[PDB]
RNA sequence: UGGCACCUCGAUGUCGGCUCGUCGCAUCCUGGGGCUGUAGUCGGUCCCAAGGGUUGGGCUGUUCGCCCAUUAAAGCGGCACGCGAGCUGGGUUCAGAACGUCGUGAGACAGUUCGGUCCCUAUCCGUCGCGGGCGCAGGAAAUUUGAGAGGAGCUGUCCUUAGUACGAGAGGACCGGGAUGGACACACCGCUGGUGUACCAGUUGUUCCGCCAGGAGCAUCGCUGGGUAGCUAUGUGUGGCAGGGAUAAACGCUGAAAGCAUCUAAGCGUGAAGCCCCCCUCAAGAUGAGAUUUCCCAUUUCUUCGGAAAGUAAGAUCCCUGAAAGAUGAUCAGGUAGAUAGGUUUGGAGUGGAAGUGUAGCGAUACAUGGAGCGGACAAAUACUAAUCGAUCGAGGACUUAACC
């Protein structure tokens, strides 16, 4: 159970052995460092804190430099905490590189997802329409609210709104090359988001 | 993406048109802030194809500056238009710097429906 | 799709709380000596960043 | 994609000409079927003196398709026409020769003698 | 277009593949790799598209074999093509051919340069 | 199906469909078990179980029903026969006309047939999203625990075990292992496709740029053939996998009351798709306001103590350039300590061989210069243009007790 943070850069496919043809997603991951160790004894559970991408010394303010120069290196842009990992590994301050992974390992994306505004209910909840001709007038509306006996309408009553942009997960999730001097890691499938979005690569829970 | 003006295709083009036209004969116009800005890029792409100097470049050039005659000289009385003044004294005034032949001013709101109007000069 | 009961004072003037306008983001020009608009052109002394226009 | 509704050439010696689908087979809400899926399927139009007669209900697999399949190794494939071969209650063609080309998907769903009469499989 | 990418798939490129543009005959020698046999085929025709960039261009090659027109699509840069050659250097004014799908024989002709 | 006539006649819109569902269990399927006229396969009946599932068409305004073809199954009911300020009006139930019948007649029939106006800008509660204020005994920047709450619990076929157990034969397994699907859900645009009104090309009519050549306006984007970025499904990747604790029906162990027996009285063991967990998401306004790391410190004057204001520190905002975000706020990337946007120079996709000139042809036209020219949104360098200058907000930490600082 090891974990890393990185950067989505796009998506393109690979060639295999046998001669299949498979969709990966690229995903850089340099520059993360080692910089809080959380023990049960101090704050009740454990945890391994990890900064991922530096930024310039403007843009930080001093009680984040004070925070990372508690350990080395410099001012970071993206903290993250991984559970359920040892802790007799990671020395404070040494940094993890993508080797922690071989191919054929399966791992676990989790990110924030694309954003749509505000966005109907045939699109945010994939309902459907009435019909669109033999006199009808109503065609992308909502529904019925329910029964006249409450006097009112009940909970979890879905409705337009903001759509996109909650975080997600995809489990089982299948690593096919790892490059150690470019810093990459090609990972068979999508992963939630825009391109240059946070993704979080941990083992698979099951 | 572009920017839509509140027109439509056909005459959003012809707006940009008459826009791009007026700031190299005047050189110095007033116009809000929507508007500057999108005419911004295309003056100064016809600035580039006028620093090109070329035949080829000067049709691409005249197949979108309006036909107008921007003065009269006694060389004789032969008129001088918007192309020639912009393949002739624009375009030569430039040819040391590279980009950016445009600047843009803020001015502030207008009296009748305060828009925000902005002066846009090519310097 | 009309008021059932008509509104009190104390519910419109909560309702009226946000209804206000905000003050400009004004302040001095250096050469002017007197108020402008920050990243506007002062229209007295007509200069912009120490230079006339 | 084909759904009930949808008429498609035979392609067989059978008596059948035109067949109408009627349903798709393999699953309660199942509305689309593809190169290798057997449909129940009406006759439309039949040649005189042929085996299978205008009128009958019969079930037949599906040999081309306009949209055909995907490869594993990322190629496609696409025909100009739907066509169909009708079939007895076990996998074997009623009539005794094939037109037209096959696709090879019939190999993986033990189509064996529809393959191996077929004039060419791609 | 990312360099990144690029970078990562510039290995896997073919570089045996000839020069080929829309609207000429091309045989391909596909293999067919069958549960436990491996045997080439020939697949002949003209290529009527050819799109995309890097790694992930295809082509497609459009035949008529017995009277049915049959297309099928390969990915330019794969490995189950042994080898691809070019018989004929047709002359054509568009670069998809797709007009080609609605002629019949004696029609769907194409001249050479 | 009825009885009564208690609210509504200063109006409680009445049948079927459509959209959206949600509850009950008297359970249609799937899970566990007892009995069997339980040899095996296939079944019947009852008990525990509501967690998820529970089709597409022909006829009829039809609910219903009959029929065709599938499925593990095509459950029964409540919610103003759920749902018309959410939709349609085919039917009922206005004015026209006609048939059968009744009436002397005007007319009538819950007999039939053809046609017949469906109004309303959401105040309060309710539901779905998004902000501002204050609170949380100093002021701030990040990372988090989880009380609680939502989401998801579906299922088929084939091979092997094995022609084995069983059985006179006919026929034919439970349990176990493997492969691959149906419907549904989440994410994404590398592939197959759709769109793509500031991309590329062909072409008709007419007007314009003085004329030729080259172009422009209008004609649905004039029409036609392609198509970048974005948004997308019918496309692709993944999911409901294995499991733990306590139980229901039921099956048992040990065991007296009742020297025997007994699943019960004390005490233990197995045991379900169900309960609580595991899995995914929200979550400290959880006024019970939590935790960890780091930063700034203890200033100056008025007070009757209490307390007040007034320059600041760490930090944030006004204002400006924007998009990976967006109705507006908000969120994110930046403001010369600069690649935030535009431009410029190189590229890429896409389109398909530009203008000028030359050659061949009487001419339409063809060929060469030349994978040419053009090229919105895509990539990298570059400070050339605009983010100039300033201003505003923001702490000096109450009391009591205990260990001890
Ligand atoms: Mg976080
Ligand atoms: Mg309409
Ligand atoms: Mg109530
Ligand atoms: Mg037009
Ligand atoms: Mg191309
Ligand atoms: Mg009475
Ligand atoms: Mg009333
Ligand atoms: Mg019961
Ligand atoms: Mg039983
Ligand atoms: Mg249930
Ligand atoms: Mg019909
Ligand atoms: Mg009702
Ligand atoms: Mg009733
Ligand atoms: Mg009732
Ligand atoms: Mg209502
Ligand atoms: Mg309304
Ligand atoms: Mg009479
Ligand atoms: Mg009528
Ligand atoms: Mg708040
Ligand atoms: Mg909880
Ligand atoms: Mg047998
Ligand atoms: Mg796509
Ligand atoms: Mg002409
Ligand atoms: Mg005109
Ligand atoms: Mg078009
Ligand atoms: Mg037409
Ligand atoms: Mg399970
Ligand atoms: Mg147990
Ligand atoms: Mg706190
Ligand atoms: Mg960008
Ligand atoms: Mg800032
Ligand atoms: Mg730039
Ligand atoms: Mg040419
Ligand atoms: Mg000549
Ligand atoms: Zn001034």
């Amino acid at each position: 159970t090891k974990g890393i943070l990185g950067r989505k850069v796009g998506m393109t496919q690979v060639f295999t052995e046998n001669g299949e043809l498979i969709p990966v997603t690229v995903i850089e991951a340099a520059q993360n460092v080692v910089l809080q160790k959380k023990t049960v004894e101090t704050d009740g559970y454990e945890a391994v804190q990890i900064g991922f991408e530096d930024k310039r010394a403007k843009l930080s303010n001093k009680p984040e430099q004070g925070h990372v120069a508690k350990a080395d290196t410099t001012p970071k842009r993206f903290i993250r905490e991984f559970r359920d990992v040892n802790l007799d590994e990671y020395e404070i301050g040494a940094e993890v590189k993508v080797d922690v992974f071989a191919e054929g390992d399966i791992i676990d994306a989790t990110g924030v997802s694309k954003g749509k505004g505000f966005q109907g209910v045939i699109k945010r909840h994939g309902q459907s329409r009435g019909p669109m001709a033999h006199g009808s007038r109503y065609h992308r509306r909502p529904g019925s609210m329910g029964p006249v006996a409450p006097n009112r309408v009940f909970k979890n009553k879905l409705l337009p709104g903001r759509m996109g942009g909650e975080q997600i997960t995809i489990q089982n999730l299948e690593i096919v090359k790892v490059d150690v001097e470019k810093n990459v890691l090609l990972v068979k499938g999508n992963v939630p988001g825009a391109k240059k979005a946070l993704v979080q690569i941990k083992t698979a829970t099951k | 993406g572009y920017r839509k003006l509140g027109r439509t295709s056909s005459q959003r083009k012809a707006l940009l048109r008459d826009l791009a036209t007026d700031l190299i004969v005047h050189e110095r116009i007033e116009t809000t802030e929507a508007r500057a800005k999108e005419i911004r890029k295309v003056v100064e792409k016809l600035i580039t194809s006028g620093k090109k100097g070329d035949l080829h470049a000067r049709r691409q050039a005249a197949a979108f500056i309006r036909h107008e005659v921007v003065e009269v000289v006694q060389v004789k009385n032969r008129p001088v238009y918007a192309l020639q003044k912009l393949f002739d004294d624009v375009a030569p005034r430039y040819a040391e710097r590279q980009g950016g032949y445009t600047r843009i001013l803020k001015k502030g709101p207008r009296r009748g429906d305060g828009a925000p109007m902005v002066i846009i000069e090519l310097v | 799709a009309v008021p059932f009961r008509r509104t009190s004072k104390a519910k419109k003037r909560k309702r009226r709380t946000h209804v206000k306008l905000q003050l400009p983001g004004m302040n001095e020009c250096s050469n002017c000596g007197e108020y402008r608009l920050s990243h506007h052109v002062c229209p007295e002394c007509g200069q912009y960043d120490g230079k006339d226009v | 994609m084909i759904q009930q509704e949808s008429r498609m050439k035979v392609a067989d010696n059978s008596g059948a000409r035109e067949v109408l689908t009627i349903k798709v087979l393999g699953g309660s809400g199942r509305k689309t079927a593809n190169i290798g899926d057997v449909v129940v399927c009406t006759v439309k139009q039949a040649t005189p003196g042929g085996v299978v007669k205008k009128g009958e209900v019969v079930k037949a697999v599906i040999v081309r398709t306009k949209s055909g399949a995907r490869r594993q190794d990322g190629s496609y494939i696409k025909f100009d026409e739907n066509a169909c071969v009708i079939i007895r209650d076990d996998k074997s063609p009623r009539g005794t020769r094939i037109f037209g080309p096959v696709a090879r998907e019939l190999r993986e769903n033990n189509f064996m003698k529809i393959v191996s009469l077929a004039p060419e499989v791609l | 277009m990312n360099k990144l990418i690029d970078e990562i798939t510039k290995s896997q490129l073919n570089p045996d593949v000839p020069s080929f543009r829309p609207g000429d005959t091309v045989r391909v020698h596909a293999k067919v790799v069958e549960g436990t046999r491996e045997r080439i085929q020939l697949f002949e025709g003209v290529v009527i598209k050819r799109r995309g960039a890097g790694i992930s261009e295809t082509f497609t090659v459009r035949k008529i074999s017995n009277g049915v027109g049959v297309e099928r699509t390969f990915p330019v840069h794969t490995p189950r093509i042994a080898k691809l050659e070019v018989i004929r250097r047709g002359k054509v004014r568009r670069a998809k051919l797709y007009y080609l799908r609605n002629l019949r024989g004696k029609a769907a002709r194409i001249k050479e340069i």
